[PDB]
């Protein structure tokens, strides 16, 4: 209370500020005067024009991201409120989604919780059996396993981020550089797994399509471009941030400049969703001219797109707003999350246990045990 | 007429012999050995991994020494690994990658090997300018080399799938004895520990005992159901072991002239690749097409273990020759050795 | 602001820090009513 | 052809007339290098690894 | 010395396996291709085109080295060496169906026991139907023998997706197809995905012939690269 | 209603004479203007309960225009922490990385099979 | 040692009637695949008929398709061949074969002409 009233008091300042410095309307007919309501500050607005403005967060009950809307009445004042005819803007709004919305997102932080926990599990056992098995060694062996760790890692950054930095605020006001250099490591690191699933989806169309007898490639590419590449635009965020938007811990999602690392993992998975488009339209004409029964190919081409698309991480390509409706936001937040927390798990379990010749190797090798 | 009648007479030849052979069977050898102490639940488990060849390895072959090894790979390649510290001493290019067969020489001077190539080269591997090169080629077989062994440093038999063996002067590089006594492709070949007899089993189902003095052949054995693959000679030099795609393994003896004992089970439904005894001659290591090499004993005909270490095919092994280590070399290009 | 998928997971992570006094047992409503402005 | 009929029964005619003896002295005599050289086989019986080269 | 010993070995190892190392990437370059025509079925002609046991020659398409492996002077039992080629990319087989007596049916049966062997039964076999020249003026000829070694050929139906060679009759291509549906049904009567046939006609002097085995060979990678990602 | 227009004047005398004491001529710091805010919003809002209305009337929010016009004008408090560059220089900045992204991923494509 | 008896042959008129009858010994019957391959006179060896371990599976040559008969006996050990309405090119000495390895569905050298498990052959001659 007492730090949003500071705020509140900050912000009335500013405006009573911005308010000097513009006292012309610069426009024609009635309009309604600016004034300072208490809590957000208001420009002139033609009357009979309903204004806009941004949902303030001085409150927790308050939800940032919605907008607030005063109305001028056609006379040239603001509205009022018919209970006591005083000035009143629409505020009813911030407040009526909080308590579905907090109730959904502690459901949707379990979820992230028990999705990051298992991928960890299931992914590092993958890459334990991985390395402990010589005989399965190859370059698609080896992105496996880089792809594996980038994983894992980004995986423990996102839990300790969610249960040590999100509860405890006092860390934060304490303000070390510590936090500072975790958020941009899991800035890099999150940069690093989309990069590495950007050089997966590169290897597979190179081995598919373009290139096919050679089978010698120089990983040195993948492996600058998996985890040498995404240091520029990390370090590039980071500079930004230190120079114009200098909050506490850059944990704040306001910013423009979040684009610049969300920005190029977007091209990247687009260039996977064409990739993978590619792929499709090569099997699709290979079981064409196999003469296959349409039903079955059909089937098989919907077995490889879905195989494919957890690895090359479609479903941010497929979905990538969020929906303005409530009902229907709600299930795409459920159905993304569900997906993108899950994602480690699949790709661990689609193609390290389901795949047959580490089957074959595990009973051969259990036998032996 | 005159054709009727010798095959006529064939006939009770073969009557004969099998006439003499029963006769002579007052006892088989399983009956003998039910007494015997078992060998127990023999585990072996891999001491080294030469991961040296590229191709399916085919054929490899143990030193004098028992320190030194060559073995065959379909690469083109024949690799010299000193098998302490698992180094290799010498790597050769060959003109044809289709080889089937090695050997190495009792002085260790010399290493040969041959394949589909239907010739035997021979190298020496003591040249006086630091490099390994060809010395004598022999090109008096029509069909693809199977095997070849070393009598000495002049001379060695060879066998081909041309139904017939040969013996060769290495120094003048001509045939010298043929034996043609056989009606199918001659496999494997193993010497006798005082080399004046060999003996090979071919496509027939039949193994032979030749003599390489006089180049005549000495008897014959039957009682395989499928084309012999692999042979050895027993240490003592008195019988002999081999095995056939009928999945099942058999020992002979030349003074019976009689098969011995069978070894086989019901799972076992899959042929034979390699076989050769141990040092006391009580263990009969033999490969199979199912990645595994059970170790049979010999007196007994119950299995005594198995070691499953291979990825592929297991195509060729061989004791040490005192007996200290065990190299299995199979289809994954990985030499295994054992201890 | 931003709406991406990869935006996610920090922008839920952002409104429990904020919106939720760490996990806090009551929040109590804020007037939106004419006593407010 | 004639010829191999020929060449296949002077084989057998002189293969007939071979020595042979009983299986049984023969399965013993194979026993007997058994049991002698039993001990001097490390792959039979269990070894130290002291002296064994693979270690 | 014993120490000096040690050195020696370790750099006779070193320089061993670069000599490896390198000769690693010359083979892996190269693509085997075995060449299993029957007696008197032209294939000498096929490699023209453009006591030794085995013929190696080797041919260069699109900046790729092939290795092809003509065996020769060898027995007609080939049961054992057969065995060695399991690890070819592809087996080209190449039938001289018109020479006919009995040679199809003779030949019939080598592609059923290629197809159905327990080792081959992971490499993909190419097939080649040549003499197709000779083939048409044989069937031209009056009662041609071609219905009395094989009767079915007085029902079989020519399919409609059957283009002729522009300048041919219906009836030869009616045989011309007709010795191909029975051997594309022999191999997928098992050829449940290990393995591919590819049919094709050739003359005895075709120079497409290395543009039809090397395209050939690009859908044998491709295949074996999806299955690998379990695609297929 | 005319006491507590009155008595604004004097809670605006109040908080400058108690920003003077903080701050000599710049008013402009974080401690001393948060107090001066403070005592002047307090007095404020006793004047606007003594009129027994709901601040900021128009009058009331002029005279407060007119109070820091006068008083508060000597630092320039357009200053704000906390801002996204402007557009002229964000765009390119975003362009560059993805740009640059695109242009590797092609480049890899190109070089790996050399 | 590994053999394959074969019995019956004679003096057939042509469309007529007649039976052969292959006597197998020295290993499994049932294991073991089984072919029909005859030698014409002044001709090369061809393969006429084989048949599955279990029976199960037939095939045929085309020149005798629906004109012969193959039947094979594992309880007896015994490969049979029943002909119906002869013809002059029938007349050929009928060897009995065998695929060398059992429990494989193919095998190479049936026809080949030094193969080792073939029969002696027995003469079939057909004529006014
Ligand atoms: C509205 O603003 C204009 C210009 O700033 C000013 O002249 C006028 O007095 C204001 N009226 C009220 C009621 O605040
Ligand atoms: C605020 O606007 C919303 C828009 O739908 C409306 O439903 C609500 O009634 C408004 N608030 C009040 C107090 O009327």
């Amino acid at each position: 209370y007492v730090v949003g009233r500071k705020k509140m008091m900050d912000a009335q300042y500013k405006c009573y500020d911005r308010m000097q410095q513009l006292p012309a309307y610069q426009g024609e007919g009635p309009y309604c005067n600016r004034t300072w309501d208490g809590w957000l500050c208001w420009d002139d607005t033609p009357a009979g024009v309903l204004s806009y403005q941004f949902c303030p967060d001085y409150f927790p009950d308050f939800d940032p991201s919605e907008k607030v809307t005063k109305y001028c009445d056609e006379k040239g004042v603001w509205f009022k409120h018919p209970e006591n005819n005083r000035t009143w803007s629409n505020y009813t709004m911030c407040n009526a989604f909080t308590p579905e919305k907090l109730k959904n997102a502690y459901v949707l932080y379990y979820l992230a919780i028990v999705g990051h926990s298992l991928s960890i599990f299931t992914l590092v056992i993958s890459l334990g059996i991985f390395v402990f098995f010589r005989s399965l060694g190859c370059q698609r062996v080896t992105l496996h396993k880089n792809m594996f760790l980038t994983y894992i890692l980004n995986s423990m950054i996102i839990i300790i981020h969610l249960v040590e930095v999100v509860p405890n605020g006092e860390l934060v006001r304490r303000d070390p550089v510590s936090c500072k250099i975790l958020h941009f490591f899991h800035q890099y690191m999150m940069a690093c797994n989309y990069f590495w699933m950007l050089c997966e989806g590169i290897y597979l169309h190179t081995l598919i399509v373009v290139a096919v007898f050679t089978e010698k490639q120089r990983l040195r590419w993948y492996y600058l471009l998996g985890w040498g590449f995404p240091l520029v635009p990390t370090t590039i965020h980071a500079i930004t941030r230190a120079v114009y938007f200098n909050d506490n811990c850059w944990l704040s999602v306001e910013t423009h400049l979040l684009y610049i690392i969300h920005g190029p993992v977007m091209a990247a998975l687009v260039v996977n969703f064409f990739f993978l488009l590619n792929i499709v339209r090569v099997l699709v004409t290979k079981m064409r001219e196999t003469h296959e029964a349409e039903s079955h190919m059909y089937l098989k081409a919907v077995k490889a797109t879905m195989i494919l698309v957890p690895l090359l991480g479609i479903q941010f390509v497929v979905f990538p707003w969020r929906p303005s409706n409530k009902m229907l936001g709600k299930i795409y937040d459920y159905v993304m999350h569900s997906l993108i927390h899950f994602q480690g798990f699949f790709v661990a379990t689609i193609y390290c246990f389901c795949n047959n010749e580490v089957q074959t190797t595990v009973k051969r090798q259990w036998a032996q045990f | 007429s005159e054709l009727d009648q010798l095959r006529q007479e064939a006939e009770q030849l073969k009557n004969q012999i099998r006439d003499a052979r029963k006769a002579c069977a007052d006892a088989t050898l399983s009956q003998i050995t039910n007494n015997i102490d078992p060998v127990g639940r023999i585990q072996m488990r891999t001491r080294r991994t030469l991961r040296g060849h590229l191709a399916k390895i085919y054929a490899m072959h143990w030193g004098t020494d028992s320190r030194l090894l060559v073995s065959a790979s379909q690469d083109g390649k024949l690799i010299i690994w000193d098998s302490y510290t698992t180094n290799k001493v010498h790597a050769i290019p060959l003109r044809s990658s289709w080889v089937m067969t090695c050997a190495y020489a009792p002085s260790g001077n010399y290493v040969a090997c041959g394949g589909l190539d239907n010739i035997c080269s021979i190298y020496n591997l003591k040249t006086r300018e630091g490099n390994v090169r060809v010395s004598r080629e022999l090109a008096g077989h029509t069909g693809y080399l199977s095997c070849c062994r070393f009598l000495d440093d002049n001379q060695i038999v060879t066998s081909s799938g041309d139904t017939t063996c040969a013996l060769w002067d290495i120094e003048t590089g001509q045939q010298t004895t043929t034996f043609t006594g056989h009606t199918g492709d001659v496999m494997s070949l193993s010497l006798a520990p005082d080399t004046r007899l060999f003996v090979s089993g071919a496509c027939d189902a039949s193994a032979k005992l030749w003599d390489v003095r006089e180049g005549m052949c000495r008897q014959t054995f039957t009682g395989h159901e499928s084309d012999i693959n692999a042979i050895c000679f027993f240490p003592n030099g008195n019988a002999f072991a081999t095995g056939s795609d009928d999945a099942t393994c058999r020992l002979f003896d030349l003074r019976a002239d009689q098969e011995l004992m069978t070894y086989s089970h019901d799972n076992i439904i899959c042929g034979i690749t390699s076989v050769s005894f141990s040092k006391s001659g009580r263990l009969l290591l033999a490969g199979y097409d199912d990645f595994n090499c059970n170790v049979w004993d010999a007196l007994k005909a119950d299995r005594a273990g198995v070691l499953a270490g291979h990825d592929n095919r297991v195509s060729c092994l061989g004791v040490t020759d005192d007996g200290m280590a065990v190299a299995t070399g199979s289809w994954d290009s990985f030499l295994k050795i054992w201890n | 602001k931003c709406n991406t998928a990869t935006c996610a997971t920090q922008r839920l992570a952002e409104f429990l820090r904020h919106s939720s006094n760490n996990f806090g047992p009551i929040l109590p409503p804020t007037n939106v009513g004419s006593n407010t402005p | 052809s004639i010829a191999q009929a020929r060449k296949l029964v002077e084989q057998l005619k002189m293969e007939a007339n071979i020595d042979r003896i009983k299986v049984s002295k023969a399965a013993a005599d194979l026993m007997a290098y058994c049991e002698a050289h039993a001990k001097e086989d490390p792959l039979l019986t269990p070894v130290p690894a002291s002296e064994n080269p693979f270690r | 010395d014993q120490r000096n010993e040690e050195k020696a070995q370790r750099e006779a190892n070193k320089k061993i396996e670069k000599q490896l190392q390198k000769d690693k990437q010359v083979y892996r370059a190269t693509h085997r291709l075995l060449l299993l025509g029957a007696g008197e079925s032209g294939k000498n002609t096929i490699v023209k085109q453009m006591t030794s046991g085995i013929f190696e020659t080797k041919f260069q398409v699109d900046k790729v080295n092939f290795h092809m492996f003509d065996v020769g002077a060898q027995r007609d039992e080939r049961r054992k060496w057969i065995q060695c080629f399991n690890d070819v990319t592809a087996i080209i087989f190449v039938v001289a169906s018109s020479s006919y007596n009995n040679r199809l049916q003779a030949a019939l049966k080598l592609f059923d026991s290629i197809w159905n062997n327990k080792w081959l039964r992971d490499t993909s076999v190419i097939l080649f139907l040549n003499k197709q020249d000779l083939l048409a003026e044989k069937v031209l000829a009056g009662k041609s023998k071609i219905e009395d070694y094989f009767p079915e050929f007085a029902r079989y139906t020519t399919p409609e997706d059957a283009t002729p060679e522009p300048g041919e009759d219906p009836r030869v291509t009616r045989a011309k197809y007709f010795i191909r549906d029975e051997f594309l049904r022999i191999s997928t009567a098992s050829g449940d995905g290990r393995h591919y046939c590819y049919p094709h006609f050739t003359c005895s002097v075709d120079t497409e012939n290395i543009r039809r085995v090397f395209n050939d060979c690009r859908d044998i990678i491709q295949r074996m690269h999806l299955r690998q990602y379990e695609l297929l | 209603e005319t006491g507590m227009l009155e008595r604004l004047p004097l809670c605006g005398k109040a908080f400058a004479d108690m920003m003077g004491k903080v701050d000599v001529w710049k008013w402009c710091n974080l401690s001393e203007f948060i107090v001066y805010y403070e005592s002047f919003t307090n007095c404020t809002e006793m004047e606007a309960n003594v009129v027994g209305c709901y601040w900021p009337n128009p009058l009331a929010q002029g005279f407060i225009t007119g109070i820091h016009r006068q008083f508060f004008s000597n630092c320039t408090v357009d200053r704000v922490h906390l801002e996204d560059p402007p557009d002229e220089v964000l765009i390119p900045l975003i362009v560059i990385p993805v740009v640059l992204t695109v242009a590797m991923a092609g480049l890899v494509v190109w070089r790996s099979k050399r | 040692q590994v053999q394959l008896q074969e019995s019956g042959g004679g003096l057939v008129q042509p469309g007529g009637s007649l039976r052969l009858s292959c006597a197998a010994s020295g290993f499994t019957f049932s294991n073991y695949k089984m072919n029909w391959v005859r030698q014409a006179p002044g001709k090369g060896l061809e393969w006429v008929s084989d048949i599955s371990q279990s029976g199960a599976s037939i095939s045929y040559t085309g020149s005798v398709k629906g004109r012969f008969t193959i039947s094979r006996d594992n309880a007896k050990n015994t490969l049979y061949l029943q002909m119906n309405s002869l013809k002059p090119e029938d007349t050929a000495v009928y060897y009995c074969a065998r695929c060398p390895a059992p429990f494989t569905r193919d095998c190479f050298d049936v026809t080949s002409t030094t193969y080792a498990y073939r029969g002696q052959g027995t003469q079939v001659t057909v004529s006014s």
